[PDB]
């Protein structure tokens, strides 16, 4: 056997990679946007004027699940 | 033998995700780079205030309300003649005035995750101008310099009071008839007692949810002051990344961390999670003994008086 | 915050 | 089936922007950092305090101060130095002010203690009402007996101004209440009100409306030569006699003119200076300042 | 008969005498002239007047005068200069006196005019009673408002003395009668009588016995705050109110003490100063003098 | 025939008597010698007075009694501001007071036979101390300086009054509603009128006993003032020994002498004769029109007032 | 007959002459007695005390009335 | 006194 019954597993690392690298690469965006939210805000009492902007938190928890919905079907 | 139908339906789907995502983030990051390159734009100009000073003045807020100052605004005190008068906010309404603010949190307006010196000299906005008026009757977010706080207590028998308000609107208190903070030379060692109150004696007894050894490492009484560059928490280790102050993002009397962490991070809404914290710790304006490690207040303030 |  | 090299063209894309992201990110982290960096300054407050100090405002002028503003003076026989508003002219004279009226922002119907320590606010622009504080005033006016001078500067509701100078100005120690005393009227188009005014309702008036030698009075501390209580009636704090001829700490009356009708107890309580305008006209601006007489 | 012509030699003798006489009769004529020479001058009068002049006695001291005595002052707004008694100390202070009591040589129960222009006598020794004269006093106390000071100096019948100082002393123009006014009591062991005294027969007393702000009164010119007439009753000229707490122009009572019995209308009319001695003790010596307050 | 009897009877007695007196005189001469030497001695010391000055003062005695001075004594006036106040005696009793004395004679106390300057500056004792008292309530013999008398009249319409008392005790007056005396430059020329009185208008009409030309040379009105060294009498001659002032021993408005000569010689007793006068003239305190040339008064005084 | 008839009516003349001068001496003397009395009196006002004296003029009157009782024999 |  050769054509693909062992040449697709070297591809399960090509799928179980992003899926696992993007999983984490996501959380960082959460930790980042949460951060930058405050950061920017702290600037309300330092600069002329801050920025009014809410963080679409939810959306992350959404794409957070589509994550483990594809982690349990491989 | 038959895992050949996946490359047809299973993966062309176990892949569509990554697209619907890595496409989103790649996009939802520009928004950020954008917000920032903007705020940076705004900042070319600082915020301004004009706090004309009230005639009356004393050694501290008390003497003052005693000398006739009856409105809650910004006054100018001079506790010790050895040092020049500094500005401070006086609370002359809550609990019979005379209250000298040491720490106050009410919005995100000020970064509290600062270095040692800053905490030693103090920082923040003492007070802003009341809508219209020419005096700053509104307090701001600040931390009167450590040295000043120290000296304020080492004057005489000082009592401490801590208030906080959740986002829904309810309140609580934390009286400490006795309160002191040694000088810098003594790592501004805290010390309190006589807990009257409704928030739960965090500073002295520790979290109300941690048992035995786990709670005693939440008590602040007798603890030293820590900042993200000057360790002094009850956490003893070789690992440098482990310092309550680096985590819990602030400067405060840390003892293998806390039970109550004002000066924490100001999370909007109050409801916050670990997968949200820069360090996964319960950093944020928290008073465990009343809302648990996962809830940053909407308002938190430490004010003193002699008694 | 507590550390075991 | 195995003719799949059309699927390996997609997988390539994901690693593309991903590593583009994980770059854009960390790059951003750097900016936020720089952002935080320029978000560590408190709002810029317009009020500030010149560094120079001294016994009186003049001492300061002498020491080189040039801008009229807020300063810290530490008079001889005094404990804790206190803030004040100095007024400095091109000539180099240092006026130190203990009272200013100009819009009626402040409630001058204050009590004894208050008038002792003082009340109101101080601005560098000198655009705020206030009363420096009897006690403070005392200390300032009494040091190894160098004589000061009280200049009363009044401004009506027509930009017309006038002054009244008083030589050897002093204010007594809380003990003897805050008895105000002065050598003599130095001069000024404003007229010598403190010398009492011939109101005309009775001869005794001028005598009863003089202020030299009077003790200070507040509703809570009657020391007026009046049977009742001028302080309480007129609603203020001031060196009353059988009340007054000069009432700078009076009730601010917008527009300048007023009448019995508008007064609580039928008595003129406005900021008046009888020798200049009538008892029923209350100045738009008032200002009581002092400076060493040798000037 | 050539023997009886001794006559010829005898006659010549009488002759011989004549020329002797004529001789003597001329020495004399001279001698007499030597007398007419000394008996020309009048008598040497002990009273004399220092040559220096000025506005007030102090002005004179300044000008160099050193001996206390009689001088001529010509105050600013005044016509004909007038004589006065200056008192000068080693320090160089020039006291100008407007009243002196010491033996009861003078009748102080004088009329209005009299008290206006003055009466009594002035000596270089300052050993004579007198009242300078309201009018004169006025003029002196009122010149470009430089403040004077009234020093009341009392001496009992036991060589004990005391003083009472009054700052910013003035005496009004005949118009407003001669109303006496002063800034405040400066000090003195003599006690502030003019401030009224708590005699004790009624609360109102202190109020009714104050002198600051009172107008002068004489039997012929009642201006006292009294229903009747203090001036006439007590028999004098003085700033009465409901009479007095201080009555320096009172009736001289030898011995010092007296009583209702010895008084015309049962009222104390003696030279009294209630704050020091009782109302029934009348000083042996009294003296009212003034000097620029800057002293 | 026998005249040689006078050689033995007459002559001797003549010589006898003759001697008598010469010795007698000789005696009287050595006696006067003594009195004169004695008085020259009492004089080693002058008479003293102490006239403490009365507060009140004006332009002259009138204004004064008007200003309240009601006792006759010595006051201090200052008619014209151009000159310093001089002392004078005020008569505040006789004829409604206000009287300023210009001349007064009551005893021998003062020599009146003085020179011009003296009369011009004035001389005598204005007033002496009243027995006991500290003020000079008693007038003295004096002549207020001429210049002063002049100026006193040239002020306004001045009236003059002259009183005199004989030794027996009776009195008389001589009012002159109008009176003036020019300055020195005009030889203090006198001038009077409106004679009310009982003494006889000597100053204006002249002696009541001299007829025609003999009387008109006794009128004083319009006459000049003369002293024993400054002639100005109506007597015109080359002979110098003939000057009313040298004779009539005094200084006064002489006109070929007088009808009335106050300031004359003060003869005690009043009754005096020619063989008694140093010059055989009727010199002496005389007012002819009332007692004749031979009677010096016991009191004579010239006082003025305005009117 | 020389030293008698003539040199007698001669001596007499040179005698009367004398008597005519004593009279004259009584003259100014009397006057003098008077001039001093006054001049002395005038001292009462210039010196300490003034000699209290008596001028019994009579004697003069006597003496001169007598001296003239020497003319009916001339 | 007169002088003819
Ligand atoms: C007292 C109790 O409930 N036990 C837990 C323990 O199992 C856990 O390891 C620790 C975490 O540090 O918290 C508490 O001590
Ligand atoms: C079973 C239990 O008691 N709960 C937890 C346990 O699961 C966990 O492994 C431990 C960690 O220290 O903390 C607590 O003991
Ligand atoms: C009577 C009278 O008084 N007249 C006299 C006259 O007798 C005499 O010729 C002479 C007087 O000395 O001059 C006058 O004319
Ligand atoms: C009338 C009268 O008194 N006779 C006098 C006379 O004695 C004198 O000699 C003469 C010259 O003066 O004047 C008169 O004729
Ligand atoms: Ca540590
Ligand atoms: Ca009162
Ligand atoms: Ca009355
Ligand atoms: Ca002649």
């Amino acid at each position: 056997i050769e054509v693909l019954k062992r040449k697709v597993i070297e591809k399960v690392q090509h799928i179980q990679l992003l899926q696992k690298n993007v999983r984490a690469q996501l959380v960082d965006m959460k930790r980042l946007e949460v951060d930058i939210d405050i950061k920017i805000r702290s600037c309300r009492g330092s600069c002329s004027r801050a920025l009014a902007r809410e963080v679409d938190l939810k959306d992350y928890e959404d794409q957070q699940k589509q994550l483990e919905q594809v982690i349990a079907k491989d | 033998l038959y895992i050949d139908e996946t490359v047809n339906s299973n993966i062309p789907t176990n892949l569509r995700v990554l697209r619907s995502i890595l496409e989103n983030l790649r996009s939802k990051i520009q928004k950020l780079e954008s917000d920032v390159s903007a705020q940076m734009e705004y900042c070319r100009t600082p915020c301004t205030v004009s706090c004309n000073i009230p005639v009356v003045s004393g050694k501290e807020c008390e003497e003052i309300i005693r000398k006739g100052g009856e409105t809650s605004e910004m006054y100018l005190i001079q506790p010790d003649s050895s040092v020049k008068p500094y500005r401070v906010y006086c609370d002359m309404n809550t609990e019979n005035g005379g209250w000298t603010v040491i720490q106050n949190r009410q919005d995100g307006s000020v970064d509290f995750g600062r270095k040692w010196d800053p905490y030693k000299q103090g920082f923040g906005n003492v007070a802003t101008n009341t809508d219209g008026k020419n005096y700053c009757g509104l307090p701001g977010e600040y931390w009167l310099g450590n040295d000043k706080i120290s000296q304020l207590t080492r004057m005489g028998p000082t009592e401490l009071l801590i208030e906080m308000e959740d986002w829904k609107g309810d309140k609580v208190k934390a009286h400490y008839g006795g309160f002191t903070v040694q000088n810098e030379a003594n790592k501004y060692q805290i010390s309190v007692n006589k807990y009257r109150g409704t928030a739960g004696n965090a500073l002295m007894d520790g979290a109300s949810q941690l048992m035995g050894e786990n709670r005693t490492m939440t008590i602040h009484n007798g603890m030293f002051f820590s900042t993200y560059d000057r360790d002094n928490d009850g956490w003893l280790t070789s690992d440098p990344r482990k310092q309550c102050s680096k985590e819990d993002g602030g400067g405060w009397w840390y003892n293998r961390c806390h039970a109550a962490n004002p000066n924490g991070r100001y999370y909007w809404g109050g409801q916050y999670t670990w997968d949200m914290a820069k360090h996964g710790t319960d950093d944020g304006v928290v008073w465990m003994n009343w809302k648990g490690s996962w809830y940053s207040m909407r308002k938190m303030s430490m004010k003193i008086r002699p008694f | 915050g507590h550390r075991p | 089936e195995a003719s799949i090299l059309t699927h390996d063209s997609s997988i390539r894309y994901l690693q593309e922007i991903y590593n583009s992201n994980n770059q854009k990110i960390v790059n951003l982290k750097e900016k936020v950092a720089q952002l935080e960096a320029q978000c560590q300054e408190p709002c810029k407050d317009t009020v500030q305090i010149h560094d120079i100090t001294g016994k009186d405002c003049q001492d300061i002028a002498n020491k080189g101060a040039k801008q009229s503003g807020l300063y810290f003076i530490k008079p001889l026989k005094a404990n804790q130095q206190f803030l004040v508003y100095c007024e400095i002219d091109g000539s180099g004279n240092g006026w130190t002010v203990f009272q200013k009226r100009l819009d009626g922002s402040v409630d001058f119907k204050k009590n004894w203690i208050q008038y002792k320590e003082g009340f109101g606010h101080l601005s560098p622009t000198g655009t705020t009402e206030f009363w420096l504080g009897n006690e403070k005033i005392h200390l300032i006016s009494t040091q190894s007996a160098i004589p000061y001078a009280l200049r009363v500067e009044l401004e009506d509701w027509n930009g017309r101004t006038s002054t009244a100078d008083y030589a050897m100005f002093k204010v007594g120690p809380e003990a003897d209440k805050y008895r105000l005393t002065y050598a003599y009227f130095a001069g000024g188009d404003a007229g010598d009100a403190f010398d009492g005014f011939d109101f005309g309702d009775d001869p005794s008036d001028k005598f009863f409306t003089s202020h030299n030698g009077m003790q200070f009075s507040t509703w809570d501390n009657d020391n007026d030569k009046f049977e009742g209580n001028c302080a309480e009636q007129d609603g203020s704090g001031w060196w009353m006699n059988k009340c007054h001829a000069g009432h700078l700490n009076g009730v601010y009356y917008q527009g300048g003119t007023y009448s019995k009708a508008s007064t609580p107890n039928g008595y003129d309580n406005g900021i008046i200076w009888a020798t200049w305008k009538t008892r029923w006209y209350s100045m738009k601006k008032t200002t009581m300042k002092i400076i060493p007489f040798n000037r």
